[PDB]
């Protein structure tokens, strides 16, 4: 029966899964990492320390962040003695924010944290930001009380009108300010608001927050933006960069002003044109049609093949039989395939492989 | 939704429905169509007003007889609350049916929180604003203004405004809540006090507190109103003996009789001046006397007796003046002996309980007073002050406390008791004698109710144990239950606390109330629970003296400074305007996300009516058994009656007083089944009360927390809040705990 | 109103349903 709780257990799992729909998700993203740095960060319920913890997962959240969402922006702020202290400006380099982090970890958390303090100089920081774009902040939060020096409501109000959108991440217990905060500025959603129970669960968590956020029907702010694709550029001798004013090898040549650029994605320095790759707009076509769920076929009926259509794999032979299948093409897969599948690649090869 | 009993249609206003809110409507309907009284208890976590509301509503409505309702509740702020919910329901109601339906629903209370006069309304006091509002409507203004224009005496415009339209037409037809009540008769100009006392006879509805009910002075006006096929329920019923018992007590102190005295003095001198002036008053008042007429057929519907009649109404004499008070003079020499008798008697040197007929023989042996003439001293004292043109009452003020002691020592002789102390405050200098009668028996006061009234509803939701109620108020229930909530998954944990981390017993016996070790134990409790609780953290403690006194100890040590950092303080205050803004402050703070911890009472203003729920509520420290103080003469007496009467024995008693409102304050914390909160009795003997908390508390305690430390108490406070804090599966809950139309169909199918 | 709103109990008012829009993406381009 242990067998059989695994194998009803697996079908809980995908019970969830069952449910996609292609909903249309924002991919230009322009996130504000909050991160709580105060005395009640020092507990050592997360081993070494909640703050070198938080540090850790917020570096590899940054790393997967920027992989999976090219033409987005982050910008980093922290918690300190009731201040909010701005330790990274927006932009598109991956590479500063990481540094930006490596240099946070040191100082030791100490103080109380703002609330009210964070959300206006995360305001501050999305105000110069285009209306086709999306505004969110990810706040990390350990304490369970906030000192402000004004009215939060206010600040909530505001952030509604700014069309903002807020997750918060706890640690120990719920906050109602926390919760209203999530609940209001989702448009009465509340399953923005998440604590953690485990350092796994924090980290699935994570992860889940690196996925652009379905956007509202009403919500509207259709628009096409302007953007070029440079071509590379193989030079013999180094020449200066437009955006840092350094010697490198080679950059790229954007098509509206012919100046050069070191690496992409990112606002040209000159003509403020957005400069990106076909490769970073094709990371998303998933995010806009995402594969159709796979159906377990019962036992009771005849399967297709003795192996596995992708990887040519044996089925194990035993009580509840190992297959999935594409509803689309029909075609049996093993269920070390249907993962790589629904993770990893995004195309049915069964379907790919269906001539019409 | 809108589900059927056997034969009754009930709308309820939410598309869900609990399975405990359903099985109360049974109930409830069961007890009304078979007649007599009943019983129920239902959890804190779920709604008791809306069911019963739209339970009786739909009776009312469906059922040919259209019985109206009662409802009594224990403090205004309930009234406010039930008026809230009904409009609510009314508001559904009239959505559903396409129609307002005729119905009228209002709420009662007394003029200091409805009069909208600018002068009068400006009062600390209550009284002072009943006797101005008396000075303004009792037609004598109106009477001298008729006769002459010149007058300078002043009428209210808002009484004014009234006889121009009739009763019927004074509200629209609808739910007035106070609020709404005020903000519309301030609109229009009109007193609510009036329109509310002038449309009792016809409202569907009737909403007001145990008072309205309990206590003769106020409740005779207003039930002479009520129908008496109405159904009567009462809510939050477990603390009614307190209320039955102080409607029938009274407290003389020395500066009580020495007021009286001048009062009598002053009283002598007007009579002397009205002698020589205007006699024919007198002869008139004596003259309407002699033939046997009372306070009713003299006192006009518009006027009011001075002297609120403080026995009930049933065992009023019907008979003529005895005589002896027939002439003021007469009267007030009496009235002075009478004073001068309980100065006298003032001067014992040591405690003194005496019955009503010794104390009526010892008074008819040292001076010459009868029982009979006693029984009316209210009644003429009420016809005289009407009489002698008094207008200004402020000297006369004492002599109702003697009025009122007089009629009810010569009227009540069992179940009563006198005391006499030579030491109101036994921590004092020189002596202060107070002589207090006192009511031992708590179903005299409410026997009349459970004779007139034929269905009786006592709801609550933790009035437990059900046996002990009939046995302490006369009464019979066909039927007396208690409801276990059907959670999912546990969303309270109650726990109980013996000891501190250094595995010392904690209590809170008086004795020991300045015990360092104690107060440092319960003082680590408080900070290691506020650095956990998130928003919220409500602390009762025994006593206000105990309270007081273990707050200074905790500032001097220096705990509350290590509570500040974390969390506001806010402080339960006897004034009552700074306690509201306190609880509207705690409030304020724990929305904000600031986090709040609020001292109280246990026994005090916050827990007879204030809610906790969500945000505000979240952990609930109750700093040892709300014991009562054993030494006192009163309590003694009242345990000695309950012991030889009802057979109950006195520590029983104790311990059932206290539970009860231990389990009260417990109680103030859930609204729905998604609130959650912890529950912390830090006594060492609580460990053995379990069966005596409420079944659904009870329910809830397991075994392993009968007896924990705080560091346990602490670790698994964290564990329960981290665990509450996930998002709850909704197959969990879609037909176990809660109910949509179609489950509910279903249960009806099975059961049927 | 407000009193009304704070009284009411919220966990048997009906579910919270989501508004977002779903979108088809046809796919139809001419050759090079
Ligand atoms: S009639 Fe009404 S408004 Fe006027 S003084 Fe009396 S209670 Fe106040
Ligand atoms: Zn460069
Ligand atoms: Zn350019
Ligand atoms: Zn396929
Ligand atoms: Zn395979």
């Amino acid at each position: 029966a242990s067998l059989v709780a695994s194998i009803v257990e697996a079908r809980k799992k995908r019970t969830a899964k069952k449910n996609i729909t292609p909903y249309q998700r924002g991919i230009i993203r322009s996130l504000i990492l909050t991160l709580d740095c105060s005395e009640a960060m020092l507990e050592k319920d997360l081993r070494p320390n909640r703050h070198a913890m938080i540090i850790q997962y917020a570096i590899d959240f940054v790393h997967e962040f920027f992989d999976q969402n090219p033409i987005s922006q982050m910008g980093i702020i922290i918690m300190r003695n009731g201040l909010a202290q701005l330790v990274s400006q927006v932009s598109g380099n991956p590479q500063d924010h990481i540094d930006a982090l490596k240099s946070i970890r040191k100082q030791e958390p100490k103080g109380n944290p703002s609330l009210q303090n964070a959300l206006e100089m995360a305001r501050g920081l999305l105000l110069p930001v285009p209306a086709h774009c999306t505004r969110e902040v990810l706040i990390v939060f350990g304490s369970l009380s906030t000192t402000d020096p004004g009215d939060i409501h206010q600040t909530i109000d505001s952030l509604v009108s700014e069309k903002i959108r807020v997750k918060v991440l706890g640690l120990s217990a719920q906050v109602a300010i926390c919760k209203e905060l999530c609940k209001a500025t989702n448009y009465g959603d509340e399953s923005f608001y998440k604590i953690l129970l485990d350092e796994t669960h924090l980290k699935e968590l994570f992860n889940e927050a690196v996925t652009p956020l379905p956007v509202n029907k009403i919500n509207k702010g259709f628009t096409l933006v302007k953007m070029g694709f440079p071509t590379r550029i193989f030079e013999d001798t180094p020449t200066f960069c437009s955006c840092h004013s350094k010697l490198v090898y080679g950059g790229y040549f954007c098509p509206n002003c012919h100046s050069k650029v070191c690496s992409l994605p990112t606002v040209c320095p000159c003509c403020d044109l957005m400069l990106i790759l076909s490769t970073h707009l094709a990371r998303s076509y998933h995010h806009l049609m995402p594969l159709k769920t796979f159906a377990e076929v019962p036992t009771t009926e005849k399967f297709r093949s003795e192996d596995c259509f992708s990887c040519q794999s044996r089925f194990p032979i035993l009580l509840t039989s190992s297959r999935y299948r594409c509803e689309d093409c029909k075609q049996e897969f093993c269920v070390d395939c249907d993962v790589f599948i629904h993770e990893i690649l995004h195309n049915c090869p069964g379907c790919e492989s269906k001539p019409v | 939704m809108k589900f059927y009993i056997d034969d009754l249609p009930v709308l309820f206003p939410y598309p869900k429905i609990y399975p405990e809110q359903y099985n109360y409507m049974c109930d409830i309907k069961k007890t009304l169509d078979v007649g007599g009284n009943s019983i129920l208890e239902m959890p804190s976590g779920t709604g008791k007003t809306v069911s019963l509301l739209s339970l009786t509503i739909a009776y009312q409505m469906h059922y040919p007889e259209h019985r109206k309702i009662i409802y009594c509740s224990r403090t205004m702020s309930e009234i406010e609350k039930a008026l809230v919910e009904l409009e609510n329901l009314m508001d559904y109601r009239t959505k559903e049916l396409g129609y307002q339906e005729d119905f009228r629903g209002l709420g009662l209370t007394s003029r200091k929180n409805l009069c909208l006069h600018p002068e009068v309304s400006k009062e600390r006091k209550g009284t002072v604003v009943d006797e101005k509002c008396r000075r303004m409507t009792n037609g004598q203004a109106k009477r001298k203004l008729e006769e002459d224009p010149e007058a300078n005496v002043e009428l209210c415009e808002y009484h004014e405004n009234l006889y121009n339209i009739e009763v019927e037409d004074y509200l629209p037809k609808g739910v007035f809540s106070f609020e709404k009540l005020l903000k519309y008769c301030e609109e229009k100009t009109l007193c609510p006090y009036f329109i509310v006392r002038r449309m009792i006879s016809l409202c569907n509805i009737i909403i007001y507190s145990y008072h309205y009910l309990l206590d003769p002075k106020i409740a005779e006006r207003v039930s002479n109103e009520v129908s008496k096929d109405s159904i009567v329920i009462f809510d939050e019923a477990h603390n009614i003996d307190n209320v039955c018992i102080e409607s029938l007590s009274l407290d003389l102190t020395t500066d009580a009789l020495r007021r009286a005295t001048r009062g009598a003095n002053a009283l002598d001198e007007r009579i002397s001046e009205v002698r020589k002036v205007d006699s024919q008053k007198l002869q008139d008042e004596y003259e309407k006397l002699v033939q046997g007429l009372h306070s009713a057929d003299i006192l006009t519907d518009q006027e009011e007796p001075f002297v609120e009649t403080p026995v009930l109404p049933q065992d009023l004499l019907t008979e003529a003046i005895p005589g002896n008070i027939r002439r003021a003079e007469h009267f007030v020499s009496f009235l002075k002996r009478l004073i001068e008798y309980l100065k006298t008697r003032m001067k014992v040197l040591h405690v003194i309980s005496e019955t009503p007929k010794s104390f009526l023989q010892h008074l008819k042996q040292l001076t010459f007073i009868e029982r009979k003439p006693l029984r009316f001293c209210s009644e003429r004292l009420s016809l005289l002050v009407r009489t002698l043109e008094v207008t200004e009452v402020e000297d006369f003020t004492a002599l109702k406390d003697i009025a009122t002691f007089a009629t009810l020592i010569s009227t009540y002789e069992e179940g009563f008791l006198l005391i006499i102390e030579p030491y109101e405050i036994e921590n004092a200098a020189v002596p202060n004698p107070i002589m207090r009668f006192t009511c031992l028996d708590a179903s005299i006061a409410i026997k009349p109710v459970f004779e007139r009234f034929s269905s009786v509803i006592i709801t609550s939701g933790t009035i437990s144990p059900l046996d002990m109620y009939p046995r302490m108020l006369n009464f019979k229930t066909v039927l007396q239950k208690s409801y276990a909530m059907t959670l999912a998954k546990k969303s309270f944990l109650p726990m109980i606390i013996t000891k501190g981390s250094d595995q010392v017993a904690i209590s809170s016996r008086f004795e020991i109330r300045n015990d360092p070790s104690i107060v440092r134990n319960y003082g680590s409790m408080l900070v290691e629970f506020a650095k956990i609780t998130p928003d919220g953290m409500v602390v009762f403690f025994p006593s206000y003296l105990y309270m007081e006194s273990i707050v200074s100890m905790w500032q001097t040590m220096g705990i509350l400074d290590e509570v500040w950092k974390h969390k506001l303080i806010l402080v339960e205050t006897p004034d009552a305007q700074e306690t509201s803004l306190a609880l509207e402050t705690y409030r304020k703070a724990c929305s904000n996300g600031r986090g709040a911890i609020l001292l109280s009472v246990a026994r005090g203003k916050v827990s007879e009516g204030i809610d906790f729920d969500h945000q505000y509520g979240r952990t609930v420290l109750m700093i040892g058994i709300p014991f009562q103080y054993t030494e006192s003469r009163i309590l003694k007496a009242r345990l000695e009656f309950m012991r030889e009467n009802y057979r109950i024995r006195e520590n029983d008693f104790l311990s059932f007083d206290a539970m009860r409102h231990a389990a009260q304050c417990l109680g103030r914390v859930l609204r729905g089944k998604d609130d959650y909160g912890v529950m912390v009795l830090a006594d060492r003997r609580f460990s053995r009360k379990r069966s005596q908390l409420p079944k659904w508390i009870a329910q809830g305690l397991s075994d392993a927390d009968l007896n924990l430390s705080t560091d346990m108490a602490i670790s698994n406070t964290k564990q329960f809040l981290r665990t509450m804090a996930q998002p709850t599966d909704p197959k969990d809950q879609e037909g176990v705990s809660v109910w949509s139309y179609e489950d509910l169909i279903k249960h009806q199918n099975s059961r049927k | 109103n407000d009193e009304r709103n704070e009284l009411k109990i919220d966990d048997l008012n009906e579910s919270y349903k989501t508004n977002y829009a779903i979108i088809h993406l046809k796919r139809n381009a001419h050759e090079k």
